[PDB]
């Protein structure tokens, strides 16, 4: 519905402050110190960019060299956190998107991912990986870093897809959608506290089950949104918005939300969400903006344990009593 | 859109807009008063001839039209050349018992009050109508902002006096051409009354509130969705301790107008705006505006004034 929820960011000039607006330098300096503690050491992307690197090659080759190999590969896109660079510690798991030139068979699939393994092995004998199939497509691994490698084929080929013989329409079309979203993203949300965001929305859904619905498509288009949707950047503090967006109901039914922009023709991204996860979502940043007034925002950052508790239990902040937003969906 | 919404809004509208018999004994009773003050002053021009008071203003409910099914309290504004005093007062109020009695055989009582810079007028109907006239003058505000009798009414009162008249022009010019604007706030005013919890919000504060939020949208809105905006605007947490606050437009001075509310008013006006909007989007706004679910120019409520 062409009903846009409030947002005080889109309309700042009808709400002057009063009094000049509160230092918030501790938590700047803490959502900078925990996008620190989430970052990927040294270590972690070297190991990642090296195989990234090797099996890229790898396909590169097989793509113009396709030899008297029986499967055409037509391209090859790098997708997902990793092209981003929205990457957190202790996931080093980098995304290759390959399009095949024929139907996406299950054998076919296998066959790909066997010869690519071994062609890494026929390079460097003394380095161990481990190559594993699945239904999407295969993967590779060496001792600290995996690459997925999600297949998919030329649209040409969508139309004539046979239900038992070829991959699932769905896992093929996902594979796709992710080559247009890190289009989009290098393209649109390439800035750095864009970027900064992403990753600690991530962290927020995974200490929060309330946010649980929430996929990393919307997540990007949240983050970027929150940061660039308004002249320059919004300092990565007033976060805020995120929450503050999601308080009012921008992933509710009867609002615009976010229009997909990898899709056609005017696609709300939280559809995906049903509306029991609507309300959830919404209910559940209720209790947070209400949190983070009341200064809780080292508990809702995570460094200071588990804070799951803050949005389902009474909290006490300075006499002020906190009261969970409740769910309000019912089940006709 | 919201057409459902809408529905409800309306029908709720209905139910708390005034009737025709509380109307017009509201307008017979400003009527009245207004050509009664009207002779009180022309009465004064001729013992000085051989000015003063230099008009009669609406404010309140009665000027913004936020007049509701059981409002027995109505507001008029005195203006006065000079700095109203003691000795002005005793003479309007008592003069203007022998001026209504050329508008009208009705019986008002009239009773004075010093302290509250203003003349009471009560009417002798069940129950009965209470008009204010609070008396003031601007050579009010210039005094506040940097040789006469002893007997100046309060500063207070009257600076109050001003701030009420200039809600009333300010209301007029913003609020009543926004569309949905005037009947969100009275279906609201109404909800501040039902629940305590946003009782802090009555009058001014929510006035304003539902003029931003729904002024801030693209575009015009229907009841249903005009509520709806207000309820997000509350539930992004504009009135929270930390953030703009409403700010106040009829002060010359950075003023808050809801600077009063307290860190757990705050902190419970907003978890409760927060429910009812999503209440509202799930299809059960008619808890939110306490009814059963069902199965123009409302603005003017009475006339403007002729003598003023
Ligand atoms: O089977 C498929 C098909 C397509 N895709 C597409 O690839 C992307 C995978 O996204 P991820 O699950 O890897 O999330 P991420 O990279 O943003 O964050 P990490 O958890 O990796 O740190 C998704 O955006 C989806 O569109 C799949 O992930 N799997
Ligand atoms: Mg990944």
């Amino acid at each position: 519905g062409s009903h846009i929820p409030f947002d005080f960011y889109l309309c700042e000039m009808a709400f002057p402050r009063v009094k000049p607006a509160p230092d918030e330098t501790s938590f700047s300096e803490a959502l900078l110190k925990r996008n620190q503690d989430l970052a990927p050491n040294s270590a972690e992307q070297a190991s990642i960019l090296s195989l990234v690197t090797k099996i890229n090659n790898v396909i590169d080759n097989l793509i113009v060299a396709p030899g008297t190999f029986e499967v055409q590969i037509e391209e090859v896109r790098q997708v997902g956190s990793y092209k981003k660079g929205t990457m957190t510690t202790g996931h080093n798991v980098a995304d290759l998107v390959v399009i095949l030139k024929i139907l996406p068979t299950l054998e076919a699939v296998a066959a790909l991912g066997n010869k690519v393994v071994e062609s890494l092995r026929a390079q460097d004998p003394s380095e161990v990986l481990t190559m594993l199939t699945n239904e999407t497509g295969f993967e590779i691994s060496s001792s600290d870093a995996t690459v997925k490698i999600l297949i998919t084929t030329v649209p040409p080929n969508l139309r004539k897809l046979d239900p038992e013989l070829h991959l699932d329409i769905k896992v093929l079309q996902s594979a796709l959608a992710a080559i247009r979203h890190a289009r989009w993203f290098e393209e649109n949300a390439s800035q750095s506290t864009v970027k900064v965001l992403i990753r600690l929305l991530k962290d927020l859904r995974i200490r929060f089950p309330g946010f649980e619905p929430l996929t990393p498509w919307i997540l990007d288009l949240l983050g970027h949104y929150a940061v660039m949707n308004n002249r320059q950047p919004l300092a990565l503090n007033v976060y805020r918005r995120c929450l503050q967006i999601l308080a009012a109901g921008l992933f509710l039914p009867g609002s615009v939300g976010i229009t997909d922009p990898c899709e056609s023709g005017n696609f709300r991204v939280h559809t995906v969400m049903t509306l029991e996860q609507q309300d959830m979502v919404c209910y559940t940043a209720q209790t947070l903006v209400r949190i983070l007034s009341h200064g809780g925002f080292r508990k809702i950052l995570g460094q200071e344990g588990d804070a799951s508790y803050l949005a389902s239990e009474i909290s006490t902040w300075d006499g002020v009593i906190v009261t969970p937003s409740e769910k309000a969906y019912e089940k006709p | 859109i919201f057409v459902n919404d809408d529905r409800h809004v309306m029908a709720k509208h209905s139910s708390v807009y005034p009737t025709q018999e509380e109307l017009e004994a509201v307008q017979n009773m400003v009527s009245h008063t207004e050509r009664a003050l009207k002779a009180v002053s022309d009465w004064i021009d001729e013992q000085e001839k051989g000015r003063t008071l230099r008009g009669v203003m609406r404010v309140g409910l009665v000027a913004k039209g936020l007049l509701l099914k059981g409002d027995l309290d109505l507001e008029l504004v005195l203006l006065c050349k000079e700095k109203p005093t003691t000795a002005l007062l005793d003479k309007v109020a008592d003069n203007l018992a022998i001026q209504l009695t050329t508008v009208t055989e009705d019986k008002y009582e009239i009773l004075q009050s010093v302290d509250d810079a203003a003349i009471v007028i009560k009417n002798t109907k069940e129950p009965p109508l209470s008009l204010t006239i609070h008396l003031t003058s601007p050579v009010v505000r210039e005094e506040m902002e940097k040789n006469d009798p002893p007997d100046v009414l309060d500063r207070q009162k009257c600076l109050a006096a001003l701030a009420s008249l200039r809600h009333a022009k300010w209301f007029q010019a913003r609020a009543n051409g926004l569309k949905s604007c005037v009947i969100v706030i009275r279906v609201l005013r109404d909800l501040c009354t039902r629940v305590p919890t946003w009782g802090p919000l009555r009058g001014w504060p929510l006035e304003l509130l539902c003029e931003k939020s729904i002024g801030t949208a693209n575009r015009p809105m229907g009841a249903g969705e005009a509520l709806r905006r207000v309820l997000e605007c509350l539930a992004s947490g504009i009135v929270m301790p930390d953030g703009s606050g409403i700010y106040d437009p009829c002060e010359k001075e950075a003023t808050d107008a809801i600077g009063h509310l307290d860190r757990q008013q705050r902190e419970d006006i907003t978890q409760s705006a927060q429910h009812a909007l999503r209440l509202a989007a799930f299809g059960q706004l008619h808890k939110v505006l306490g009814m059963d679910p069902l199965p123009v120019d409302y603005t003017v409520q009475i006339p403007p004034s002729t003598t003023y």
